[PDB]
């Protein structure tokens, strides 16, 4: 049983139904927020954006850390909807400025003692 | 009324740790040897849970 | 200060004349002075209200 | 007590000074190395040996409790004359 | 390697990269880039200036605490580039001005200044060389400017053989002299083109794409003694390109046709200006240049870099050239231009 | 006593040695007060002290025109006071350095620096030790 | 014990109710606050005439640390590291090796002034009174880095403001 | 014991032991442990369930009236299996008292919101969810109080690095403030200063 | 030469009337500030040197960065740099804006304000007495005495 609380979700469908709000309202705010913050990117690049944001947490099979996940989206969307973040928040997501590290072995080796 | 989960805790996607500091990272749990210059021995008490050591480097302008 | 050099740091003529002195001044300004496992909650009224510390 | 380097870098009280190829020599262009020319060796090295007709003596730097932490140095060897561990000063006991 | 220059951290501002880098001319447009590049990954700059001190503090937050370091110099003396090359590993030349003064003309900044350069910095034992000319660079070239490119990148390449020389092909960006050029010819009123901007063609270039292309030059071993262009993805007719310039600042575009010579003589009566011209007699001859074709030269691929298509970074430069009504348009909304690719 | 105190500013004229130090010292230090002469430094600077004066008041400097290296007739700081001119001059002594001169110690800078930064002259960091790893050094000659 | 700040009354007689209209009508606490800062203009100002007139310190000010020697010349500190282990804010950095002649000394002493925060800690930590905070505070630069003191500045500082440091320990030592 | 000795005042301790009896005798069914400490303080060690009720009770019943939420806030304690300790900390000016209110919670399992009880909760509350991650069910309006604008992790947690994950500069390609992974040229130096002797006999642990 | 006499003396009389006339921005963060507050007091009066604070950006001359920049703070006050117009001048007060400070080690703290904006006068102390920050600005005025905008146009 391991009489565990609920958040909001008794099992993952629930869940599922609301993960597909939040991407929802997420798809529909893109392109008020490239408009509105006078992003250089287009739509397609921020709806891509939040697609990869979504993905990232594919594995989850908790009902509990899926309700969370959504609570945090959810806050991250009432933050750039409300304009409180500004443009380099936003842009945070998108790491212009970091130079691309590489994933063979080689590399790795001959730059430095990084695994 | 409970749901009845029925998997192992995982919580790496809250803790908003970057996937480098992840799966490249291996902690040793142990409690710590006594220090030998003293015969105390109220140091070797608990267990400590540690990171493997990375590389640190000469600052150029003050070394 | 408290007389007490196990939390209160002596005299500086005092840590360069005795030894326990000398010691104590080591001690309590390289590793402090431990403070027995507990939690408080204390305020005081400070000039903007209650200002306190657990 | 200062020393040149055969730069022309001049070598500080630690020993260090940057290589003929060390590139930091950069940092001193259209400017200057700090370098103290009070060399604490040659200092105490000035100072003469004070002869005490005890076998331990007292040193704690002077101006009382202006100075360092009383020690007691022995002075039992001839061979080597008493080193405070703190200030430097020597002592010894009159022989010859 | 000198163990003090050998690479060390992850490759951040903290990070020890291995280079010392004396870049001439670090306070103009593809400067200010290649330092922040170069101060990114915990490089050791050193910024020969002749200007006033306050114009150089934008390059002061480019690097962590004494990475960067300014010096004095002057081009007419060989003792300041003496100095300000003794204890480095690179060095890279970005000096030139688009117009002639009454102390430095064409042939100073272009050739006698980067022969210097060359010349103390093989002497001083500088290991690396990076010389940046022009793509139309060109002996019997008709403006001065390419002349003086060809004949000074002849004599680099003779005081520096295993000197890497870059050839861009107009670069365009935040604080170019081209997107910005082409967008300030609206305040008087109508657009001149040269035969109305039909038998030129253009291939700009990125500026971070020519900084990482410096940057890679710099760390490629193969890249010493060669010599490569940088263009853009695309080809364009001057016609189609400044008036899709006019579309994404959303400014009215009248394009009329001015001949040679008139064009020419308003350059011309630019030029009496003792402040930085808005135009010039090199400048109008420069713009109505077409773009030479160099395929038997390495380019930005060969050094890592995909070019970026200016259709992409064009609203980033021209967004400030809007009025209030249009500020907030989008990207995607100004329908890229006809591109002639081969 | 408006006459008295017309008297008192030309007192003030008159004790600045003249109309032109009256201006020097007006256009120097923006002051014109008179008090009696406490000491000289071997820089130049004169200081001066007035008791009727309140706390803050009761103590100042005229700087010297002319310090180590360079012109001080306008540019002068307080970073060119001496050390013990500097104890006097910020009330942490009763005592000028005249009655009650500092112990002279064989260390003790000769000759008092201002603040040197922006000049040539100022501090650059680096690291004082030595090179922590010795490298091997291969031999010189071939090995076959 | 407490007491009220607002809680009186007016009185309701001709008197006070004429008095009130007049204040009313012709402004008088109005010019009662003219006639404060009437007051305050023909005062003396307490402006000081700066830099030629310097506000008072103490013998306990905390500024620009220094280091200190021996009055044979030799270096007080003997490496004993206090001073860093105290220190609330990792200001210092400390390595030290054995002497040509053998003796205890430092071979890096830095103090990070951008980290500092002008506690004094060290210097009570210090048994044998080798680093100070000075009474200097006119210390401003033009780069961070100069701001990055190490063994040779501290000594410099030391050499140059014995004199009044000495004088300072002398005026405090009693009360420590 | 004498002059560098803190007094004892016995009158204190019987009092807020009676009343701690008190309390646990009012409410068996949450109250799980009652402590009066040393220096006179009042804990009561509740199942998380009666969030709501003790402090409803302990606000509006005639000899409580702890009226004044002075404090809440959350300890980690990573070794125990209900991570982050929650602690409310009420005074009652009626008769001049304090009380402290302890309960537990883990990663995953919501706490009742207690601004029904006490307004002053509000904030206290998003802080906490901001510096643990605690979440508290119906919250009026529950988000981050004092990190950065999209900030990752809860930095009062103990496996929290000390200088977090990224840092922040301005970047002069983009003309923007940008955050890239920490790197400091100076590391944080680790001190052991824990002595290898016992320093308080009264609170030695068995030797399991 | 007389071009050059010339353009030496508008340099002296522009840097004059620059350094006579120095308006900061009022803006202030943490501590340090208050001690700002105390520079602006009757005792120093900041004022009799010419030197007015100033809310908008737009005409105001001198950043005082006097306390701690975090990380959720630092996007103003470069927003609020970049609206100042030029010539435009940064004085870093404090040991926190200097480099961080008592919170160097911190992860919300910019570890320096010259991470964010180029700096001219770095002011030590923790906090600055009002008396340091004075001289603070006194030497900014001194290097803003030695510019020679001019003389360096003349020469190109
Ligand atoms: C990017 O670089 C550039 C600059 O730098 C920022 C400039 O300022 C600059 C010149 C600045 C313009 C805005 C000048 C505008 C002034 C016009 C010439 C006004 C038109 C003529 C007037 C006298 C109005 C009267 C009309 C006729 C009767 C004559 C140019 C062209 C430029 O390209
Ligand atoms: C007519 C309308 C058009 C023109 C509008 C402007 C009019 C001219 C402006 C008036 C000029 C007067 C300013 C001169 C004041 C200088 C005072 C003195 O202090 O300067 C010293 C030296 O002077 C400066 O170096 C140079 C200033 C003099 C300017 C050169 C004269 C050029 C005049 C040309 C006018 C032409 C106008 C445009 C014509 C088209 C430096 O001292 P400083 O360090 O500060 O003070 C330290 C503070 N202490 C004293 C308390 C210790
Ligand atoms: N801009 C473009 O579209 C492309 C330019 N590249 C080449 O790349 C080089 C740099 O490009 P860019 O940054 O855009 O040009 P800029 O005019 O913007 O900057 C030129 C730099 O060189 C210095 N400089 C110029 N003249 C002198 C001089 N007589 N003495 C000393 N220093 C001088 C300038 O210093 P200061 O600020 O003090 O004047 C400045 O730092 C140039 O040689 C240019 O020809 C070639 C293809 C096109
Ligand atoms: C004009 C009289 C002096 C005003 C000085 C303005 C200083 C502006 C700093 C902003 C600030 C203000 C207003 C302020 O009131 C305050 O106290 C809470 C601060 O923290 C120290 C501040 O930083
Ligand atoms: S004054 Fe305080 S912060 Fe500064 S070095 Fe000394 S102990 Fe460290
Ligand atoms: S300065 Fe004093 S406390 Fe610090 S290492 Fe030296 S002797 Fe020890
Ligand atoms: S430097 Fe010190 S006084 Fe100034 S803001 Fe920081 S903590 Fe406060
Ligand atoms: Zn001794």
């Amino acid at each position: 049983g391991t009489s565990v609380k609920p958040i909001f979700s008794r099992d993952m469908n629930e869940a599922k139904r609301r993960v597909r709000e939040l991407y929802r309202a997420w798809y529909r705010e893109v392109p008020n927020t490239v408009h509105l913050f006078q992003l250089d990117i287009s739509v397609k690049q921020g709806r891509d954006k939040v697609r990869e944001m979504f993905m990232k947490n594919a594995h989850v099979t908790d009902p509990r850390v899926v309700d969370l996940l959504v609570i945090k989206g959810k806050m991250e969307l009432e933050e750039t909807i409300n304009v409180w973040k500004q443009r380099t928040h936003i842009m945070r997501f998108f790491h212009e400025t970091e130079a691309p590290r590489p994933t063979d072995f080689l590399s790795k080796f001959y730059v430095g003692h990084d695994p | 009324q409970l749901i009845a989960v029925d998997e192992k805790l995982d919580i790496t996607t809250l803790t908003g740790v970057p996937e480098e500091h992840i799966k490249t990272r291996k902690v040793r749990i142990f409690v710590p040897a006594r220090n030998n210059m003293q015969s105390g021995v109220n140091n070797t008490k608990k267990w400590k849970m540690e990171f493997d050591t990375r590389e640190r480097w000469e600052n150029p302008l003050m070394g | 200060k408290v007389d007490d050099a196990k939390v209160s740091p002596p005299k500086r003529a005092e840590m360069k004349t005795s030894m326990e002195s000398l010691i104590h001044h080591f001690k309590l300004y390289t590793e402090g002075y431990q403070v027995p496992p507990g939690a408080t909650y204390t305020a005081i009224e400070a000039p903007k209200g209650e200002f306190g510390v657990y | 007590g200062v020393r040149t380097s055969p730069t022309g870098e001049k070598v500080t009280h630690t020993g260090q000074a940057y290589d003929d190829g060390d590139y930091r020599r950069v940092r001193f262009s259209d400017r200057q190395k700090e370098v103290n020319e009070n060399f604490a060796i040659d200092l105490i090295a000035e100072q003469p040996v004070s002869e005490v007709g005890s076998r331990v003596i007292s040193c704690d730097g002077g101006g009382g409790a202006l100075g360092h932490p009383r020690v007691y140095i022995n002075l039992d060897k001839e061979t080597k004359t008493g080193t405070c561990g703190y200030c430097g000063l020597q002592f010894r006991q009159p022989h010859h | 390697l000198h163990h003090a220059l050998i690479p060390h951290g992850k490759g951040g501002r903290s990070s020890v990269s291995g280079i010392v880098a004396t870049v001439f001319g670090a306070t103009g447009f593809l400067g200010r880039y290649v330092v922040n590049h170069l101060g990114r990954m915990g490089s050791q700059v050193i910024v020969p200036y002749r200007c006033e001190p306050y114009d150089t503090m934008h390059l002061r937050p480019m690097g962590d605490l004494g990475q960067i370091i300014f010096m004095e110099w002057n081009g007419k003396d060989k003792d300041s580039i003496r100095k300000v090359v003794e204890h480095s590993n690179v060095v890279i030349n970005l000096v030139g001005r688009e117009w002639e003064t009454k102390n430095f003309d064409f042939e100073d900044v272009f050739v006698k200044i980067p022969h210097a350069i060359a010349q103390v910095s093989k002497e001083a034992g500088v290991e690396k060389l990076i010389h940046i000319s022009h793509l139309n660079a060109d002996i019997k070239s008709p403006s001065r400017y390419l002349r003086s490119k060809a004949v000074g990148e002849k004599e680099v390449r003779a005081a520096f053989p295993e000197a890497t020389i870059i050839k861009p092909s107009d670069i365009f960006g935040r604080e170019d002299r081209f997107l910005n050029y082409f967008a300030s010819m609206r305040w008087f009123g109508g657009v001149p083109l040269i035969s109305l901007g039909k038998e030129t063609v253009k291939q700009p270039v990125y500026i971070v794409d020519v900084s990482k292309g410096i940057i890679n030059a710099i760390k490629d071993p193969d890249a010493k003694g060669k010599t490569f262009a940088f263009v853009g993805p695309n080809r364009y007719l001057l016609f189609d390109l400044v008036q899709y310039i006019f579309a994404v600042a959303y400014r009215p575009f009248l394009p009329y046709p001015l001949p040679h010579f008139a064009y020419r003589w308003v350059g011309r009566l630019f030029e009496v200006s003792p402040f930085e011209p808005w135009t010039t007699r090199d400048k109008v001859e420069r713009v109505h240049m077409s773009d030479m074709t160099l395929p038997h030269l390495p380019g930005l691929e060969d050094l890592g870099i995909q070019a970026t298509p200016l259709e992409l970074k064009a609203i980033e430069v021209l967004r400030r050239h809007r009025t209030y009504r249009w500020l907030t348009s989008e990207m995607e909304d100004v329908k890229p231009a006809k591109t002639v690719n081969i | 006593e408006l006459v008295q105190v017309l008297r008192r500013g030309l007192q003030q004229v008159s004790g600045h040695g003249g109309l032109r130090g009256y201006l020097r010292v007006l256009f120097r230090a923006n002051d014109v007060r008179v008090g009696t002469l406490v000491g000289e430094d071997k820089y130049g600077n004169k200081y001066y002290e007035d008791n009727k004066q309140f706390f803050g008041r009761h103590r100042w400097v005229i700087y010297t025109t002319e310090m180590n290296g360079r012109d001080t007739f306008w540019d002068v700081d307080g970073s060119m006071v001496p050390p013990e001119w500097h104890r006097w001059l910020h009330c942490m002594t009763d005592d000028p350095p005249t009655t009650k001169p500092p112990t002279a110690r064989k260390y003790i800078w000769t000759n008092h620096k201002f603040n040197v930064s922006g000049t040539p002259q100022q501090y650059v960091p680096y690291s004082t030790t030595r090179k922590k790893i010795q490298e091997w050094v291969p031999p010189s000659t071939p090995y076959k | 014990t407490y007491k009220f700040v607002n809680m009186r009354e007016p009185s309701m007689d001709m008197k006070s109710v004429t008095d009130r209209a007049a204040q009313t009508l012709l402004w008088t606490e109005l010019v009662r606050g003219l006639g404060m800062t009437l007051s305050y203009l023909f005062r003396e100002p307490a402006t000081i005439n700066y830099p030629f007139e310097k506000g008072p310190l103490s013998p306990r000010f905390r500024g620009e640390h220094a280091l200190r020697r021996y009055p044979s010349g030799e270096e007080r500190c003997i490496a004993c590291k206090l001073c860093e282990a105290v220190c609330p804010a990792q200001a210092i950095t400390i390595e030290a090796e054995p002497r040509a002649d053998g003796s205890r000394r430092t071979t890096r002493y830095d103090i990070d002034m951008t980290k500092c925060i002008y506690c004094g800690f060290c210097q009570e930590a210090c048994p044998v009174d080798a680093i100070v905070e000075g009474p200097n505070f006119e210390f401003s630069t033009e780069t961070h880095e100069e701001l990055l003191y190490n063994k040779e500045k501290l000594l410099n500082n030391g050499d140059k403001w014995e004199a009044e440091i000495a004088a300072n320990i002398q005026a405090d030592y009693l009360y420590r | 014991t004498r002059p560098t000795i803190r007094p004892r005042n016995d009158v204190v301790h019987k009092q807020l032991s009676a009343f701690g009896q008190y309390v646990a005798e009012i409410l068996p069914k949450y109250v799980q442990q009652v402590q009066v400490s040393c220096f006179n303080e009042l804990e009561i060690f509740i199942h998380p369930d009666g969030v709501i009720p003790v402090l409803t009770f302990l606000r509006d019943h005639t000899n409580a009236q702890f009226k004044s939420l002075a404090d809440l806030t959350a300890v980690d304690v990573p070794t125990r299996q209900n991570r982050f300790e929650i602690v409310y900390n009420l005074l009652s000016l009626r008769f001049n008292s304090r009380i402290r209110v302890k309960t537990y919670t883990d990663e995953l399992t919501p706490i009742e919101s207690s601004v029904t009880v006490y307004k002053a909760a509000n904030w206290y509350e998003r802080e906490i969810w901001d510096m643990f991650g605690v979440f508290f069910a119906n919250h009026p309006d529950l988000r981050r109080i004092l990190t950065d604008y999209g900030f990752e992790g809860h930095p009062f947690r103990k496996d929290f690095p000390l200088s977090g994950y990224v840092e922040l500069r301005y970047d002069d390609e983009v003309k923007r403030v940008v955050a890239e992974p920490v790197e400091l040229a100076q590391e944080f130096r680790k001190f052991d200063l824990n002595s290898p002797w016992e320093a308080f006999p009264a609170y030695r642990q068995p030797p399991e | 030469s007389r071009g050059e006499y010339v353009v030496a003396k508008l340099d002296d009389l522009v840097n004059w009337a620059r350094r006579s006339s120095l308006w900061p921005m009022t803006f202030g963060l943490a501590c340090c500030a208050v001690e700002m507050m105390h520079m602006a007091a009757p005792r120093y009066d900041m004022d009799r040197f010419g030197v007015v604070f100033r809310a908008s950006p737009r005409q105001s001359d001198v950043m005082i960065v006097a306390g701690t920049l975090t990380n959720k703070m630092a996007p103003a006050l470069r927003k609020v740099y970049d609206q100042m117009p030029e010539p435009r001048y940064v004085v870093s007060m404090g040991s926190c804006a200097n480099g961080g400070g008592y919170y160097h080690y911190s992860y919300s703290v910019v570890r320096g304000c010259d991470r964010i904006v180029p700096v001219d006068i770095y002011v030590p102390g923790c906090p600055p007495t009002a008396e340091a920050l004075l001289y603070g600005i006194l030497q900014l005025q001194r290097k803003i005495k030695r510019e020679k905008r001019l003389r360096i146009w003349y020469r190109r």
